Protein backbone atom coordinates (compact mmCIF):
# COMPACT_ATOMS: atom_id res chain seq x y z
CA UNK A 1 0.00 0.00 0.00
CA UNK A 2 2.38 2.83 -1.48
CA UNK A 3 4.84 3.11 0.87
CA UNK A 4 6.90 3.35 -2.28
CA UNK A 5 4.59 4.91 -5.22
CA UNK A 6 4.50 2.97 -8.64
CA UNK A 7 3.76 6.88 -9.91
CA UNK A 8 6.99 7.58 -8.82
CA UNK A 9 8.83 4.38 -10.53
CA UNK A 10 7.18 4.96 -13.43
CA UNK A 11 8.22 8.87 -13.35
CA UNK A 12 12.39 7.45 -12.73
CA UNK A 13 12.26 5.39 -15.33
CA UNK A 14 10.58 8.01 -18.34
CA UNK A 15 13.43 10.46 -16.91
CA UNK A 16 15.25 8.92 -19.78
CA UNK A 17 16.05 8.28 -23.73
CA UNK A 18 14.59 10.74 -26.65
CA UNK A 19 13.27 10.85 -29.69
CA UNK A 20 16.29 12.72 -31.09
CA UNK A 21 18.39 9.59 -30.90
CA UNK A 22 17.12 8.63 -34.29
CA UNK A 23 20.53 7.91 -35.15
CA UNK A 24 23.80 9.95 -35.65
CA UNK A 25 24.10 8.33 -40.10
CA UNK A 26 31.36 -2.53 -36.50
CA UNK A 27 32.68 -3.15 -33.03
CA UNK A 28 29.64 -3.81 -30.79
CA UNK A 29 31.79 -3.97 -27.72
CA UNK A 30 32.89 -0.90 -27.37
CA UNK A 31 29.76 0.51 -28.84
CA UNK A 32 28.10 -1.54 -25.90
CA UNK A 33 30.61 0.04 -23.32
CA UNK A 34 29.89 3.31 -24.51
CA UNK A 35 26.39 2.83 -24.43
CA UNK A 36 26.78 1.42 -20.75
CA UNK A 37 29.57 4.10 -19.38
CA UNK A 38 26.44 6.79 -20.51
CA UNK A 39 23.62 5.29 -18.94
CA UNK A 40 25.76 4.82 -15.50
CA UNK A 41 25.29 8.39 -15.26
CA UNK A 42 21.60 8.25 -15.72
CA UNK A 43 21.19 5.39 -13.25
CA UNK A 44 22.26 7.31 -10.47
CA UNK A 45 20.12 10.19 -11.82
CA UNK A 46 17.50 6.83 -12.15
CA UNK A 47 18.35 5.41 -8.49
CA UNK A 48 17.80 9.18 -6.63
CA UNK A 49 14.64 9.13 -7.69
CA UNK A 50 13.34 5.83 -6.37
CA UNK A 51 11.55 6.44 -3.33
CA UNK A 52 13.61 6.35 -0.13
CA UNK A 53 17.15 5.24 -1.80
CA UNK A 54 18.42 8.94 -1.10
CA UNK A 55 17.32 8.72 2.50
CA UNK A 56 19.80 5.30 2.69
CA UNK A 57 22.97 6.18 4.13
CA UNK A 58 25.06 7.06 1.76
CA UNK A 59 28.13 4.62 1.56
CA UNK A 60 25.11 2.01 1.72
CA UNK A 61 23.68 4.02 -1.61
CA UNK A 62 27.17 3.51 -2.72
CA UNK A 63 27.30 -0.63 -2.67
CA UNK A 64 23.80 -0.86 -3.84
CA UNK A 65 24.48 0.92 -7.14
CA UNK A 66 28.02 -0.87 -7.15
CA UNK A 67 26.61 -4.32 -6.96
CA UNK A 68 23.32 -3.68 -9.10
CA UNK A 69 24.02 -1.53 -12.00
CA UNK A 70 25.22 -4.73 -13.85
CA UNK A 71 21.44 -6.34 -13.73
CA UNK A 72 20.31 -2.53 -13.43
CA UNK A 73 21.48 -1.84 -17.10
CA UNK A 74 20.83 -5.07 -18.57
CA UNK A 75 17.18 -5.03 -17.48
CA UNK A 76 16.92 -1.75 -19.59
CA UNK A 77 18.66 -2.53 -22.55
CA UNK A 78 16.65 -5.68 -22.63
CA UNK A 79 12.93 -3.90 -22.32
CA UNK A 80 13.98 -1.05 -24.89
CA UNK A 81 14.55 -4.14 -27.07
CA UNK A 82 10.97 -5.95 -27.26
CA UNK A 83 10.41 -4.58 -30.95
CA UNK A 84 13.73 -5.42 -32.31
CA UNK A 85 14.11 -8.06 -34.36
CA UNK A 86 17.41 -10.55 -33.57
CA UNK A 87 19.13 -7.48 -31.96
CA UNK A 88 19.34 -4.60 -28.68
CA UNK A 89 19.30 -1.60 -29.25
CA UNK A 90 21.49 0.54 -27.45
CA UNK A 91 21.05 4.10 -25.44
CA UNK A 92 22.88 5.98 -27.57
CA UNK A 93 21.09 5.34 -30.56
CA UNK A 94 22.82 2.35 -32.04
CA UNK A 95 21.59 -1.08 -32.98
CA UNK A 96 23.52 -4.40 -32.32
CA UNK A 97 22.00 -7.05 -34.50
CA UNK A 98 23.65 -11.12 -33.16
CA UNK A 99 25.71 -11.39 -35.98
CA UNK A 100 28.18 -9.02 -34.99
CA UNK A 101 27.61 -9.77 -31.65
CA UNK A 102 28.77 -13.96 -32.81
CA UNK A 103 31.21 -11.49 -34.56
CA UNK A 104 32.65 -10.42 -31.64
CA UNK A 105 33.23 -13.56 -29.89
CA UNK A 106 29.94 -12.76 -27.23
CA UNK A 107 27.27 -14.87 -29.53
CA UNK A 108 26.57 -17.16 -26.80
CA UNK A 109 25.37 -14.63 -23.83
CA UNK A 110 23.76 -12.03 -26.49
CA UNK A 111 21.31 -14.77 -27.80
CA UNK A 112 20.57 -15.84 -23.92
CA UNK A 113 19.69 -11.83 -23.72
CA UNK A 114 17.54 -12.10 -26.87
CA UNK A 115 15.55 -15.35 -25.34
CA UNK A 116 15.93 -14.96 -21.69
CA UNK A 117 15.09 -11.55 -21.14
CA UNK A 118 13.82 -9.37 -24.72
CA UNK A 119 11.43 -12.92 -25.83
CA UNK A 120 9.77 -13.11 -22.82
CA UNK A 121 9.36 -9.26 -21.45
CA UNK A 122 7.79 -8.72 -25.73
CA UNK A 123 5.58 -11.46 -25.40
CA UNK A 124 4.24 -10.82 -21.27
CA UNK A 125 4.00 -7.16 -22.86
CA UNK A 126 5.88 -5.71 -19.51
CA UNK A 127 4.97 -2.37 -19.22
CA UNK A 128 7.59 0.19 -17.82
CA UNK A 129 6.33 0.51 -14.23
CA UNK A 130 6.73 -3.17 -14.15
CA UNK A 131 10.07 -3.13 -15.54
CA UNK A 132 10.78 -0.39 -13.06
CA UNK A 133 9.54 -1.96 -9.93
CA UNK A 134 11.42 -5.13 -10.46
CA UNK A 135 14.80 -2.63 -10.97
CA UNK A 136 13.87 -1.41 -7.88
CA UNK A 137 13.51 -4.75 -6.47
CA UNK A 138 16.96 -5.59 -7.50
CA UNK A 139 18.57 -2.33 -6.46
CA UNK A 140 17.44 -2.77 -2.63
CA UNK A 141 19.46 -6.25 -2.40
CA UNK A 142 20.22 -6.71 1.01
CA UNK A 143 23.23 -9.44 0.74
CA UNK A 144 24.95 -7.01 -0.64
CA UNK A 145 28.24 -6.64 1.82
CA UNK A 146 29.13 -3.82 3.46
CA UNK A 147 25.62 -2.47 4.07
CA UNK A 148 24.98 -1.08 7.92
CA UNK A 149 21.30 -1.88 7.85
CA UNK A 150 20.45 -5.08 5.48
CA UNK A 151 17.07 -5.35 7.40
CA UNK A 152 16.17 -1.32 6.02
CA UNK A 153 17.00 -2.82 2.34
CA UNK A 154 14.97 -5.72 3.06
CA UNK A 155 12.04 -3.59 4.50
CA UNK A 156 12.40 -1.28 1.21
CA UNK A 157 12.51 -4.51 -1.16
CA UNK A 158 9.40 -5.43 0.09
CA UNK A 159 8.02 -2.82 -0.26
CA UNK A 160 8.61 -2.79 -4.06
CA UNK A 161 7.09 -6.44 -3.54
CA UNK A 162 3.58 -5.26 -2.23
CA UNK A 163 2.96 -2.43 -4.34
CA UNK A 164 3.87 -4.16 -7.13
CA UNK A 165 1.72 -6.78 -6.37
CA UNK A 166 -1.04 -4.07 -6.03
CA UNK A 167 -0.37 -2.49 -9.08
CA UNK A 168 -0.49 -6.12 -11.02
CA UNK A 169 -3.80 -6.71 -9.35
CA UNK A 170 -5.53 -3.19 -10.27
CA UNK A 171 -3.55 -3.13 -13.97
CA UNK A 172 -4.42 -6.64 -15.04
CA UNK A 173 -6.82 -8.12 -13.01
CA UNK A 174 -7.47 -11.43 -15.65
CA UNK A 175 -4.12 -11.97 -15.01
CA UNK A 176 -3.71 -12.96 -11.35
CA UNK A 177 -0.21 -14.96 -12.18
CA UNK A 178 1.57 -11.81 -13.43
CA UNK A 179 3.02 -10.60 -11.08
CA UNK A 180 4.59 -14.28 -10.05
CA UNK A 181 5.63 -13.88 -13.31
CA UNK A 182 7.54 -11.03 -13.32
CA UNK A 183 9.31 -12.04 -10.48
CA UNK A 184 10.35 -14.97 -12.58
CA UNK A 185 12.28 -13.19 -14.96
CA UNK A 186 14.83 -12.31 -12.38
CA UNK A 187 17.12 -15.49 -12.29
CA UNK A 188 17.76 -15.09 -16.10
CA UNK A 189 18.94 -11.83 -15.36
CA UNK A 190 21.07 -12.72 -12.31
CA UNK A 191 22.79 -15.45 -14.49
CA UNK A 192 22.85 -13.02 -17.41
CA UNK A 193 24.25 -9.82 -15.42
CA UNK A 194 27.33 -12.46 -14.20
CA UNK A 195 28.54 -14.09 -17.31
CA UNK A 196 27.99 -10.47 -18.51
CA UNK A 197 30.38 -9.10 -15.35
CA UNK A 198 32.92 -11.96 -16.80
CA UNK A 199 33.18 -11.03 -20.17
CA UNK A 200 33.90 -7.38 -18.92
CA UNK A 201 36.59 -8.45 -16.65
CA UNK A 202 38.08 -10.17 -19.03
CA UNK A 203 38.11 -6.83 -21.88
CA UNK A 204 39.08 -4.73 -19.11
CA UNK A 205 41.92 -7.22 -18.52
CA UNK A 206 43.19 -7.08 -21.97
CA UNK A 207 42.46 -3.18 -22.45
CA UNK A 208 39.80 -3.84 -25.20
CA UNK A 209 38.26 -0.48 -22.87
CA UNK A 210 35.93 5.72 -17.33
CA UNK A 211 32.77 5.49 -14.87
CA UNK A 212 32.83 2.15 -16.52
CA UNK A 213 36.34 1.41 -15.14
CA UNK A 214 35.27 2.47 -11.90
CA UNK A 215 32.29 0.21 -12.09
CA UNK A 216 34.74 -2.77 -12.70
CA UNK B 1 -13.01 -18.15 -5.58
CA UNK B 2 -13.65 -21.35 -7.34
CA UNK B 3 -10.77 -21.68 -8.15
CA UNK B 4 -9.70 -22.46 -4.47
CA UNK B 5 -10.92 -25.94 -3.78
CA UNK B 6 -8.89 -27.77 -6.64
CA UNK B 7 -5.41 -25.63 -5.59
CA UNK B 8 -6.05 -27.10 -2.19
CA UNK B 9 -6.82 -30.27 -3.76
CA UNK B 10 -3.68 -29.61 -5.83
CA UNK B 11 -1.34 -28.66 -3.09
CA UNK B 12 -2.16 -31.97 -1.12
CA UNK B 13 -1.12 -34.26 -4.50
CA UNK B 14 1.82 -32.71 -4.31
CA UNK B 15 2.69 -33.39 -0.49
CA UNK B 16 1.85 -36.75 -1.10
CA UNK B 17 3.64 -37.29 -4.18
CA UNK B 18 6.96 -35.52 -2.02
CA UNK B 19 6.16 -38.15 0.79
CA UNK B 20 6.50 -41.05 -1.84
CA UNK B 21 9.51 -39.70 -3.41
CA UNK B 22 11.82 -38.19 -0.90
CA UNK B 23 12.59 -40.26 1.91
CA UNK B 24 14.20 -37.65 4.51
CA UNK B 25 11.91 -35.41 4.69
CA UNK B 26 12.61 -32.04 6.01
CA UNK B 27 10.28 -32.50 9.32
CA UNK B 28 12.10 -35.49 9.50
CA UNK B 29 15.49 -33.97 9.81
CA UNK B 30 14.63 -31.52 11.93
CA UNK B 31 13.36 -33.84 14.46
CA UNK B 32 17.38 -35.51 13.74
CA UNK B 33 18.57 -31.88 14.34
CA UNK B 34 17.00 -31.19 16.75
CA UNK B 35 17.45 -34.71 18.61
CA UNK B 36 14.01 -34.83 18.93
CA UNK B 37 13.64 -38.37 17.69
CA UNK B 38 13.92 -41.88 20.11
CA UNK B 39 15.64 -43.58 16.60
CA UNK B 40 18.26 -41.05 17.28
CA UNK B 41 21.48 -42.37 15.70
CA UNK B 42 23.66 -39.78 13.61
CA UNK B 43 27.12 -40.82 13.92
CA UNK B 44 28.83 -37.01 13.57
CA UNK B 45 32.04 -36.42 11.37
CA UNK B 46 33.95 -33.45 12.69
CA UNK B 47 37.67 -34.49 11.45
CA UNK B 48 39.71 -36.69 9.76
CA UNK B 49 39.84 -39.23 13.11
CA UNK B 50 35.63 -39.59 13.29
CA UNK B 51 35.69 -39.76 9.34
CA UNK B 52 37.39 -42.81 9.52
CA UNK B 53 35.68 -44.08 12.53
CA UNK B 54 32.20 -43.33 10.25
CA UNK B 55 33.18 -43.76 6.73
CA UNK B 56 31.66 -47.72 6.51
CA UNK B 57 28.40 -46.38 8.26
CA UNK B 58 27.84 -44.01 4.95
CA UNK B 59 23.36 -46.83 -0.74
CA UNK B 60 25.17 -48.05 -4.20
CA UNK B 61 27.85 -50.01 -1.47
CA UNK B 62 31.51 -50.76 -2.56
CA UNK B 63 34.93 -49.63 -2.15
CA UNK B 64 37.26 -47.83 -4.82
CA UNK B 65 40.35 -47.70 -3.18
CA UNK B 66 43.38 -45.10 -2.82
CA UNK B 67 41.38 -41.71 -3.47
CA UNK B 68 42.39 -38.67 -0.75
CA UNK B 69 39.85 -37.39 1.28
CA UNK B 70 38.30 -34.65 -0.35
CA UNK B 71 37.57 -36.00 -3.39
CA UNK B 72 35.94 -39.13 -1.71
CA UNK B 73 33.86 -36.98 0.18
CA UNK B 74 33.24 -34.92 -3.46
CA UNK B 75 32.11 -37.86 -4.68
CA UNK B 76 30.11 -39.16 -2.03
CA UNK B 77 27.97 -35.92 -2.88
CA UNK B 78 28.02 -36.85 -6.20
CA UNK B 79 26.24 -40.08 -6.16
CA UNK B 80 24.18 -39.02 -3.63
CA UNK B 81 23.18 -36.32 -6.26
CA UNK B 82 22.65 -39.53 -7.76
CA UNK B 83 20.00 -41.03 -6.03
CA UNK B 84 18.48 -37.56 -5.57
CA UNK B 85 18.01 -37.30 -9.70
CA UNK B 86 15.81 -40.54 -9.47
CA UNK B 87 13.60 -39.53 -6.31
CA UNK B 88 13.17 -36.03 -8.48
CA UNK B 89 12.51 -37.36 -11.67
CA UNK B 90 10.03 -39.64 -10.12
CA UNK B 91 8.50 -36.21 -8.42
CA UNK B 92 8.57 -34.32 -11.86
CA UNK B 93 5.91 -37.06 -13.28
CA UNK B 94 3.58 -36.91 -10.53
CA UNK B 95 3.18 -33.23 -11.36
CA UNK B 96 0.15 -32.96 -13.69
CA UNK B 97 0.64 -32.52 -17.03
CA UNK B 98 4.45 -33.34 -16.63
CA UNK B 99 4.45 -36.74 -18.83
CA UNK B 100 2.35 -34.76 -21.27
CA UNK B 101 5.06 -32.55 -22.16
CA UNK B 102 6.97 -33.41 -25.18
CA UNK B 103 10.04 -35.80 -23.73
CA UNK B 104 12.59 -33.52 -24.90
CA UNK B 105 11.01 -30.43 -22.85
CA UNK B 106 10.85 -33.25 -20.21
CA UNK B 107 14.44 -33.90 -20.20
CA UNK B 108 15.30 -30.13 -20.52
CA UNK B 109 13.20 -29.33 -17.51
CA UNK B 110 14.92 -31.90 -15.69
CA UNK B 111 18.69 -31.12 -16.95
CA UNK B 112 18.40 -27.46 -15.74
CA UNK B 113 16.05 -28.32 -12.52
CA UNK B 114 17.80 -31.23 -11.17
CA UNK B 115 20.57 -28.81 -9.10
CA UNK B 116 18.26 -26.16 -7.94
CA UNK B 117 16.24 -28.85 -6.15
CA UNK B 118 18.95 -30.74 -5.52
CA UNK B 119 20.52 -27.42 -3.10
CA UNK B 120 17.04 -26.55 -2.39
CA UNK B 121 16.76 -29.79 -0.67
CA UNK B 122 20.04 -29.74 1.00
CA UNK B 123 18.87 -26.70 2.91
CA UNK B 124 15.99 -28.90 4.75
CA UNK B 125 19.21 -30.87 5.98
CA UNK B 126 21.58 -28.34 7.24
CA UNK B 127 22.13 -26.26 10.38
CA UNK B 128 24.70 -23.65 11.05
CA UNK B 129 26.93 -25.97 12.05
CA UNK B 130 26.45 -29.30 9.95
CA UNK B 131 24.31 -31.18 7.20
CA UNK B 132 23.27 -34.46 7.64
CA UNK B 133 24.35 -37.59 5.41
CA UNK B 134 23.00 -41.03 4.27
CA UNK B 135 19.52 -40.16 5.26
CA UNK B 136 19.77 -39.07 8.43
CA UNK B 137 22.72 -41.92 9.54
CA UNK B 138 25.19 -39.33 10.21
CA UNK B 139 26.11 -35.42 10.23
CA UNK B 140 29.44 -33.96 8.46
CA UNK B 141 30.11 -30.30 10.76
CA UNK B 142 30.66 -27.58 8.25
CA UNK B 143 34.12 -26.90 9.65
CA UNK B 144 35.09 -30.16 8.37
CA UNK B 145 34.03 -29.61 4.65
CA UNK B 146 35.92 -26.15 4.96
CA UNK B 147 38.83 -27.56 6.38
CA UNK B 148 39.77 -29.76 2.77
CA UNK B 149 42.19 -28.72 0.28
CA UNK B 150 41.99 -26.33 -2.21
CA UNK B 151 39.45 -26.31 -3.91
CA UNK B 152 37.40 -28.55 -1.89
CA UNK B 153 37.35 -26.56 0.96
CA UNK B 154 35.10 -24.04 -0.38
CA UNK B 155 32.29 -26.01 -2.43
CA UNK B 156 29.78 -26.58 0.33
CA UNK B 157 30.53 -22.77 1.73
CA UNK B 158 27.85 -21.47 -0.78
CA UNK B 159 25.44 -24.30 -0.11
CA UNK B 160 25.60 -23.67 4.06
CA UNK B 161 25.06 -19.44 3.26
CA UNK B 162 22.13 -20.15 1.13
CA UNK B 163 20.49 -22.59 3.82
CA UNK B 164 20.71 -20.50 6.61
CA UNK B 165 18.79 -17.36 4.76
CA UNK B 166 16.65 -20.15 3.07
CA UNK B 167 15.50 -21.55 6.47
CA UNK B 168 14.91 -18.18 7.85
CA UNK B 169 11.56 -18.48 5.87
CA UNK B 170 10.66 -21.46 7.92
CA UNK B 171 8.97 -23.50 4.85
CA UNK B 172 7.38 -27.15 5.70
CA UNK B 173 7.59 -29.96 3.69
CA UNK B 174 3.95 -28.95 1.93
CA UNK B 175 5.66 -25.54 1.03
CA UNK B 176 8.43 -26.94 -0.42
CA UNK B 177 6.62 -29.60 -2.29
CA UNK B 178 4.83 -26.35 -4.62
CA UNK B 179 8.17 -24.91 -4.14
CA UNK B 180 9.88 -27.87 -6.08
CA UNK B 181 6.89 -28.32 -9.08
CA UNK B 182 7.50 -24.40 -9.17
CA UNK B 183 10.92 -25.56 -9.90
CA UNK B 184 10.74 -28.27 -12.33
CA UNK B 185 8.28 -26.46 -14.51
CA UNK B 186 10.71 -23.44 -15.14
CA UNK B 187 9.76 -22.09 -19.14
CA UNK B 188 12.80 -20.17 -19.35
CA UNK B 189 15.42 -23.07 -19.50
CA UNK B 190 17.44 -23.09 -22.52
CA UNK B 191 16.32 -25.23 -25.81
CA UNK B 192 12.70 -25.27 -24.45
CA UNK B 193 10.59 -26.22 -27.79
CA UNK B 194 7.11 -26.15 -26.03
CA UNK B 195 7.28 -23.04 -23.64
CA UNK B 196 3.31 -22.22 -23.68
CA UNK B 197 2.30 -25.48 -22.51
CA UNK B 198 5.21 -25.64 -19.30
CA UNK B 199 4.17 -21.85 -18.78
CA UNK B 200 0.67 -22.45 -18.18
CA UNK B 201 1.24 -25.57 -15.97
CA UNK B 202 3.70 -23.21 -14.30
CA UNK B 203 1.11 -20.72 -13.55
CA UNK B 204 -1.56 -22.90 -12.04
CA UNK B 205 1.89 -24.02 -9.62
CA UNK B 206 2.22 -21.24 -8.71
CA UNK B 207 -1.00 -19.92 -7.56
CA UNK B 208 -1.41 -23.10 -5.81
CA UNK B 209 2.21 -22.09 -4.16
CA UNK B 210 0.22 -18.52 -3.20
CA UNK B 211 -2.40 -19.78 -1.82
CA UNK B 212 -0.38 -22.38 0.01
CA UNK B 213 1.84 -19.83 1.89
CA UNK B 214 -0.98 -17.66 2.67
CA UNK B 215 -2.89 -20.36 4.26
CA UNK B 216 0.11 -21.87 5.76
CA UNK B 217 2.40 -19.16 7.18
CA UNK B 218 -0.50 -16.21 7.47
CA UNK B 219 1.45 -13.89 9.63
CA UNK B 220 4.40 -14.06 6.90
CA UNK B 221 4.32 -10.75 4.57
CA UNK B 222 5.30 -11.15 0.96
CA UNK B 223 6.69 -14.76 2.09
CA UNK B 224 5.88 -15.85 -1.72
CA UNK B 225 7.96 -13.03 -3.20
CA UNK B 226 10.04 -13.62 -1.07
CA UNK B 227 10.45 -17.79 -1.64
CA UNK B 228 10.01 -16.85 -5.72
CA UNK B 229 13.04 -14.58 -5.46
CA UNK B 230 15.24 -17.46 -3.73
CA UNK B 231 15.37 -18.88 -7.32
CA UNK B 232 17.58 -16.31 -8.43
CA UNK B 233 19.73 -16.98 -5.31
CA UNK B 234 19.64 -21.09 -6.51
CA UNK B 235 20.18 -20.01 -10.36
CA UNK B 236 23.49 -18.71 -9.25
CA UNK B 237 24.61 -21.56 -7.04
CA UNK B 238 24.36 -23.79 -9.62
CA UNK B 239 26.48 -21.96 -12.40
CA UNK B 240 28.70 -20.96 -9.75
CA UNK B 241 28.77 -25.00 -8.90
CA UNK B 242 29.22 -25.45 -12.60
CA UNK B 243 32.24 -23.32 -13.28
CA UNK B 244 34.32 -24.66 -10.23
CA UNK B 245 33.70 -28.23 -11.55
CA UNK B 246 35.29 -27.00 -15.02
CA UNK B 247 38.16 -25.74 -13.13
CA UNK B 248 38.68 -29.50 -11.16
CA UNK B 249 38.75 -30.96 -14.54
CA UNK B 250 40.97 -29.17 -16.21
CA UNK B 251 43.19 -29.36 -12.88
CA UNK B 252 42.68 -32.92 -10.64
CA UNK B 253 44.04 -36.08 -12.14
CA UNK B 254 41.02 -37.97 -13.12
CA UNK B 255 37.85 -37.54 -10.80
CA UNK B 256 35.14 -39.04 -13.42
CA UNK B 257 31.68 -37.82 -12.81
CA UNK B 258 29.11 -40.55 -12.98
CA UNK B 259 27.01 -40.49 -15.72
CA UNK B 260 24.24 -39.89 -15.12
CA UNK B 261 25.77 -36.45 -13.89
CA UNK B 262 28.48 -36.48 -16.80
CA UNK B 263 24.89 -36.20 -18.66
CA UNK B 264 23.30 -33.51 -16.92
CA UNK B 265 26.42 -30.93 -16.82
CA UNK B 266 27.56 -31.85 -20.28
CA UNK B 267 26.39 -28.39 -22.60
CA UNK B 268 24.81 -27.22 -18.39
CA UNK B 269 25.79 -23.10 -19.08
CA UNK C 1 20.06 -34.14 -30.45
CA UNK C 2 19.39 -33.73 -27.11
CA UNK C 3 17.67 -37.51 -25.84
CA UNK C 4 20.31 -39.25 -27.21
CA UNK C 5 22.78 -36.85 -25.64
CA UNK C 6 20.43 -37.85 -22.08
CA UNK C 7 20.17 -41.63 -22.84
CA UNK C 8 19.63 -42.21 -18.83
CA UNK C 9 17.05 -39.49 -17.89
CA UNK C 10 15.33 -40.65 -21.30
CA UNK C 11 15.12 -44.02 -19.61
CA UNK C 12 14.12 -43.02 -16.25
CA UNK C 13 11.69 -40.58 -17.59
CA UNK C 14 9.67 -43.23 -19.56
CA UNK C 15 10.14 -46.14 -17.45
CA UNK C 16 10.69 -45.55 -14.51
CA UNK C 17 14.41 -46.49 -11.87
CA UNK C 18 15.20 -50.04 -12.00
CA UNK C 19 16.04 -51.87 -8.95
CA UNK D 1 35.24 7.84 -6.65
CA UNK D 2 33.18 9.16 -9.72
CA UNK D 3 29.82 7.21 -7.88
CA UNK D 4 30.44 9.08 -4.11
CA UNK D 5 30.75 12.42 -6.08
CA UNK D 6 27.48 11.82 -8.27
CA UNK D 7 25.30 10.44 -5.39
CA UNK D 8 26.60 13.84 -3.02
CA UNK D 9 25.16 16.66 -5.67
C1 LIG E 1 28.01 -33.38 2.48
N1 LIG E 1 27.18 -34.52 2.16
C2 LIG E 1 25.68 -34.26 2.07
C3 LIG E 1 25.36 -34.04 0.63
O1 LIG E 1 25.93 -32.82 0.14
C4 LIG E 1 25.83 -32.59 -1.21
C5 LIG E 1 26.49 -31.50 -1.75
C6 LIG E 1 26.46 -31.23 -3.13
C7 LIG E 1 25.73 -32.00 -4.01
C8 LIG E 1 25.71 -31.75 -5.42
C9 LIG E 1 26.66 -32.77 -6.16
S1 LIG E 1 28.44 -32.51 -5.90
C10 LIG E 1 28.78 -32.18 -7.59
O2 LIG E 1 29.86 -31.79 -8.06
N2 LIG E 1 27.68 -32.30 -8.32
C11 LIG E 1 26.58 -32.60 -7.61
O3 LIG E 1 25.56 -32.77 -8.26
C12 LIG E 1 24.98 -33.04 -3.45
C13 LIG E 1 25.02 -33.35 -2.10
C14 LIG E 1 27.79 -35.66 1.91
C15 LIG E 1 27.06 -36.80 1.62
C16 LIG E 1 27.55 -38.01 1.28
C17 LIG E 1 28.93 -38.14 1.36
C18 LIG E 1 29.70 -37.04 1.71
N3 LIG E 1 29.14 -35.77 2.01
C1 LIG F 1 25.78 -6.33 -24.80
C2 LIG F 1 26.73 -7.18 -24.21
C3 LIG F 1 27.23 -7.03 -22.90
C4 LIG F 1 26.84 -5.92 -22.10
C5 LIG F 1 27.35 -5.63 -20.71
C6 LIG F 1 26.88 -4.54 -19.78
C7 LIG F 1 27.53 -4.52 -18.40
C8 LIG F 1 26.00 -3.35 -20.02
C9 LIG F 1 25.26 -2.91 -21.25
C10 LIG F 1 24.44 -1.64 -21.01
C11 LIG F 1 23.58 -0.99 -22.09
C12 LIG F 1 23.42 -1.67 -23.46
C13 LIG F 1 22.82 0.26 -21.69
C14 LIG F 1 21.83 0.90 -22.65
O1 LIG F 1 21.67 0.51 -23.80
O2 LIG F 1 21.12 1.82 -22.28
C15 LIG F 1 28.31 -7.84 -22.55
C16 LIG F 1 29.60 -6.91 -22.44
C17 LIG F 1 28.04 -8.52 -21.29
C18 LIG F 1 28.75 -8.93 -23.52
C19 LIG F 1 28.55 -8.43 -24.87
C20 LIG F 1 27.11 -8.24 -25.02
Amino acid sequence: NEDMPVERILEAELAVEPKTETYVENDPVTNICQAADKQLFTLVEWAKRIPHFSELPLDDQVILLRAGWNELLIASFSHRSIAVKDGILLATGLHVHRNSAHSAGVGAIFDRVLTELVSKMRDMQMDKTELGCLRAIVLFNPDSKGLSNPAEVEALREKVYASLEAYCKHKYPEQPGRFAKLLLRLPALRFIGLKCLEHLFFFKLIGDTTFLMEML
Amino acid sequence: GPESADLRALAKHLYDSYIKSFPLTKAKARAILTGKTTDKSPFVIYDMNSLMMGEDKIITPLQEQSKEVAIRIFQGCQFRSVEAVQEITEYAKSIPGFVNLDLNDQVTLLKYGVHEIIYTMLASLMNKDGVLISEGQGFMTREFLKSLRKPFGDFMEPKFEFAVKFNALELDDSDLAIFIAVIILSGDRPGLLNVKPIEDIQDNLLQALELQLKLNHPESSQLFAKLLQKMTDLRQIVTEHVQLLQVIKKTETDMSLHPLLQEIYKDLY
Amino acid sequence: SLTERHKILHRLLQEGSPS
